[PDB]
């Protein structure tokens, strides 16, 4: 009954503080973890568990949900969840018209989880002004958040998909995490209706009584004016614009553009537009627009994602393994600086999963702390990827304007 | 007693088997004063004579106590520590008194023998075994091993307190209106109950910590306000900072002013206004904790104003959660930030200030955001939300930096607070390249090895210049090649540059800095009328760029 767990030898397991909570959020999860504790989800521990991993809570609408923060022991337990017991990823689900997201985590309460495995689940719910102990758990069940628990409940969930699956071939269907993601080509209605019978057959095991168009997704160029009138200024932006890509794309070319500047020019200048050079430029707006020549996923590989602040709540992305070398590039458009971040890093993060089964590793541009109190008050997703925290490179930004 | 509470079970590290030290051959008076008081505590039911089958030894000493005839046992527990699980932490964190609720009493109760009170996992007292030599090592010693939490034992503090917390436990939850701090042996206990009420609701809870194990003080031994903890003097209706004596020398060691610093820190929470920085510039440098420090007249200043604050007694006060809490931050100059907190005007929960730097260069709105940051994060911790903001900057400065800047921010509620210095940017860089302003397309380098390089730069009107620079980096003589356009370029001016490090720096708006150029750099741009900065890739044949980049890669590149 019970699927028993290693960590990573010889890796011992995760012992991350607790972010300080406001009032209200501690409320919410003294609720929840007082009835789930009479549920017997979980259980209060003694301090001879030495571990710890954070709990957070947010609203995904009016309702508060628990969120513990897993990244730790993922990491930990990586050999587990990918290698021993590892989901395949279906090329499949990118190419679909329509891809619904639908939380199944209430599924892994319902099996218990290897007894000398537990405690490396401890969390705290912490006190205002430490005013009295933290109220310490670990869990007996599957936890949400854990990437274990999929990897564990995986034949179960086959075989409730198992119907559904076989009546409808052509629907795809991939488990990432606490969330099943389905996608069809069919039109919006029939597709809905599709997500209606689907989810009937998972509310016979466990469910209550959001929607993606991955095939319109595509890449967000590199933009090259097309202009009335060039400065000397616009053309070396420009060339600083192409020279950049150069690193990038096989075949930029801009030899033909700076013979523009030669000489020793006021900024302000205007210039004639050669035919070399409005030859290349257009050649290399077809090169910038197709993928990158060479690049290729690796599933060995961590992704990285940075964003950059383009002001006017615009937000531009590259997702990549080696340094400029984008397996992806977008944009995420519209209040709240934090608010925005958060939402364009979920949005990367759930293409992300749909196209390569994997989360990103961000590259944050933001301090550490600003992002650290305020971001679990818009997160509404049911996992966490890793962050960290930069600078960008003003030069960066500039180059991926509209 | 012992108390009766289940046991928390313990385990030695993975691997590791229990400790096997030697015991060392005691003197006489120190064998007779082990075996007295072993023989006390073997009655009480603290230890237990054991066999010679026990593997595992510890060594105990015995020393004299505080200059009496007393005497006391000492059990070396460094190797089994070494070898025990390690355990959750006791505190997360300690509460600060602001965050603690106005309430109409407060009783302390300490534990009396806190750790011998409460019991051992039994299947590990095994590993606690130590030995009492006989005279001379002639004979087998004494051997016991504990029933309870030994003093030193690396899991007595934390296995004490959880087994109170199990004990307090319904005791708490059959009296929600009554609260409970637990500190190392002291409990403190409060409520918004009349005296009688409250003096009847100790003796209950009392008689419920003797059902289990723990004897407490009666009312005629309980210790009374102010309670002295952690620093703090904590009354009824207000708290302060323990007290603080700043002394009189004729001279400062660096001993003298580390110790002074940290007072001043520790001051800091409750008394507006306190600042170190120049007593803190005094410290810089490897020196003996000996060695006299003449103060500079700076820090003559800074501790004199110190002891002008810390003159009158100022206390704060607690925490009214119907209200709401405002923060209040002051620029005090060079890098230094003072804030308040308070619920009703000027009757303060608590004061602190911010002086850090992050990064070599920045602006106030940059640091004064960082405070906000700061101060948002212990509000939460202590109160459990944010404050309301009071800024000593406009609306639309604040806007106007963090639209334009590339990171992303957000401080929550606030107003201008109109309490000089107002912090303001102190120039812009133009958007746009400048018509009828003179173009320096900048440049320098740095011989790698040579450690020398030059600075210069070429114009669209034909002008140029070179500068010669010893001791330089690449870096330096970047910002240098800046430095030289500003100086001798009118109040508009273009300038083109390759250097995205230089960009950097200057793109993002700075006023102070820890680069002497930087600040030269920082005063032009304050003096100019307007400013345009560009970039150009290097090596690319460029513009002007090229011209400049020759003109001073010669000697050498
Ligand atoms: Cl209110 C009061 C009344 C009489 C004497 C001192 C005080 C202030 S000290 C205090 N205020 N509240 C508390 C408690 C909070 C939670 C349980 S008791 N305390 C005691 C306390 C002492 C040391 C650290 C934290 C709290
Ligand atoms: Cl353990
Ligand atoms: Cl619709
Ligand atoms: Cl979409
Ligand atoms: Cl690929
Ligand atoms: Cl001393
Ligand atoms: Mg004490």
């Amino acid at each position: 009954e019970t699927v028993p767990v290693k960590l990573k030898p010889g890796m011992d397991g995760p012992k991350v503080k607790q972010w300080p909570l406001t009032e209200e959020k501690i409320k919410a999860l003294v609720e929840i973890c007082t009835e789930m504790e009479k549920e017997g989800k979980i259980s209060k521990i003694g301090p001879e568990n030495p571990y710890n991993t954070p709990v957070f809570a947010i609203k995904k609408s009016t309702k508060w949900r628990k969120l513990v923060d897993f990244r730790e022991l993922n990491k930990r337990t990586q050999d587990f969840w990918e290698v021993q017991l590892g989901i395949p990823h279906p090329a499949g689900l990118k190419k679909k018209k329509s891809v619904t997201v639908l939380d199944v985590g209430d599924a892994y309460f319902s099996v218990p989880l290897d007894e000398d495995f537990r405690k490396y689940t401890a969390f705290t719910i912490p006190s205002i002004n430490n005013e009295t102990p933290g109220i310490r758990y670990q869990y007996n069940v599957l936890p949400q958040g854990w990437k274990g628990s999929p990897a564990i409940f995986q034949s179960s969930m086959t075989k409730i998909l198992e119907p559904f699956r076989k009546q409808n071939p052509d629907i795809v269907i991939y488990q990432y995490m606490d969330d099943l993601y389905v996608g069809s080509d069919l039109e919006i209605g029939q597709h809905r209706t599709k997500i209606e019978e689907l989810r009937q057959h998972l509310l016979r095991w466990g469910l209550t009584t959001y929607e993606l168009h991955p095939d319109k997704w595509t890449v967000q160029p590199i933009v090259l004016p097309e202009k009335d009138s060039w400065t000397v200024n616009d053309i070396q932006k420009l060339v600083g614009k192409l020279n950049w890509a150069s690193q990038i794309y096989p075949g930029i070319k801009v030899r033909q553009l700076c013979k523009l500047l030669r000489g020793t020019k006021a900024l302000t200048e205007v210039i004639p537009l050669t035919e070399e050079a409005e030859l290349e430029l257009a050649e290399n707006r077809e090169i910038l627009k197709e993928p990158v020549h060479g690049v290729y996923y690796d599933p060995s590989k961590d992704l990285i994602a940075e964003i950059q602040k383009q002001g006017q709540g615009q937000w531009t992305y590259q997702i990549y393994q080696e340094p400029f070398k984008n397996l992806k590039t977008g944009k995420y458009a519209r209040t709240n600086d934090v608010k925005q971040l958060t939402e364009a890093v979920q949005k990367i993060t759930t293409e992300s999963i749909v196209i390569w089964g994997k989360t990103p590793k961000f590259k944050l541009p933001i301090q550490k702390e600003t992002w650290e109190t305020w971001w679990t008050e818009y997160w509404q997703a049911t996992w966490i990827p890793e962050w960290e925290f930069v600078n960008t490179p003003p030069l960066v930004k500039l180059w991926y304007q509209l | 007693p012992i108390s009766p509470i289940e046991t928390v079970p313990v385990k030695l590290k993975p691997g590791m088997d229990g400790p096997k030290v030697k015991q060392w051959p005691l003197t006489e008076e120190k064998i007779k004063a082990l075996v007295e008081i072993c023989t006390e505590m073997e009655k009480e039911g603290k230890i237990s004579k054991i066999g010679p089958e026990n593997p595992y030894n510890t060594p105990v000493f015995a020393i004299k106590k505080k200059d009496s005839t007393k005497w006391r046992k000492l059990v070396d527990f460094r190797e089994l520590n070494k070898r025990t699980q390690d355990f959750w932490e006791v505190q997360l964190g300690i509460p600060h008194p602001a965050g603690l609720k106005k309430k109409k009493s407060v009783t302390v109760l300490d534990v009396g023998d806190a750790y011998f009170s409460v019991p051992l996992d039994e299947d590990f007292r095994k590993y606690t075994a130590f030995t009492i030599p006989s005279i001379n090592n002639e004979t087998p010693g004494i051997r016991y091993q504990y029933n309870v939490l030994p003093q030193g034992w690396k899991g007595s503090p934390a296995i004490f307190q959880s087994s109170m917390t199990k004990i307090l436990e319904p005791f708490r939850k059959q009296n929600p209106d009554i609260v409970i701090y637990q500190y190392m042996d002291d409990l403190y206990v409060g409520s918004d109950l009349e005296i009688g009420q409250h003096r009847t609701k100790i003796e209950e809870l009392r008689q419920h910590l003797l059902r289990w194990g723990l004897t407490t003080p009666d009312k005629k031994h309980q210790k009374e306000p102010p309670f002295l903890w952690m620093g703090y003097e904590l009354h009824p209706d207000k708290w302060t900072v323990q007290p603080i004596v700043l002394p009189e020398k004729d001279s400062w060691t660096v001993n003298d002013i580390q110790k002074l610093v940290g007072k001043l820190n520790w001051a800091s929470q409750i008394y507006p206004g306190i600042k170190v920085r120049q007593l803190c510039k005094l410290l810089r440098g490897t020196k003996a904790l000996t060695e006299v420090i003449p103060l500079t007249e700076e820090a003559e200043l800074e501790l004199a104003e110190n002891r002008e604050i810390l003159k009158e007694p100022v206390h704060g006060v607690y925490y009214d959660p119907s209200k709401d809490l405002i923060a209040e931050i002051q620029k005090q100059g060079q890098g230094q930030w003072t804030y308040q907190i308070y619920q009703e005007p000027f009757k303060n929960l608590k004061t602190g200030k911010y002086a850090r730097m992050r990064g070599a260069h920045t602006n106030d709105v940059k640091q004064l955001t960082e405070a906000v940051q700061k101060i948002t994060t212990e509000s939460i911790v202590i109160w459990g939300k944010t404050p309301k903001f009071k800024l000593p900057i406009q609306k639309e400065t604040w806007e106007t930096w963090w639209t334009e800047y590339w990171q992303a921010t957000w401080i929550p509620e606030w107003e201008f607070v109109n309490t000089p210095p107002l912090v303001k940017l102190w120039y812009q860089l133009e958007k746009e390249p400048i018509v009828g302003a003179e173009t320096f397309y900048v440049d320098g380098a740095a011989n790698r090895e040579t450690k020398l390089g030059k600075a210069g730069y070429v114009t669209n009107r034909g002008r140029q210049k070179v500068v010669t620079l010893t001791d330089t980096t690449n870096q330096k003589t970047e910002l240098q090649a800046i430095y030289l356009a500003l100086q001798d370029s009118g109040l508009e001016v273009n300038i083109v540059t390759d250097s995205q490090y230089a960009l950097g720096i200057i793109q993002a708006q700075p006023d102070q800095s820890e680069s002497e150029l930087v600040n030269q750099i920082i005063e032009q741009l304050i003096k100019k009328e307007k400013v345009y900065l560009a970039w150009v890739p290097a090596h690319k044949g460029i513009g002007g760029n090229e011209q400049v980049d020759k003109l001073v890669s010669a000697g050498i590149r």
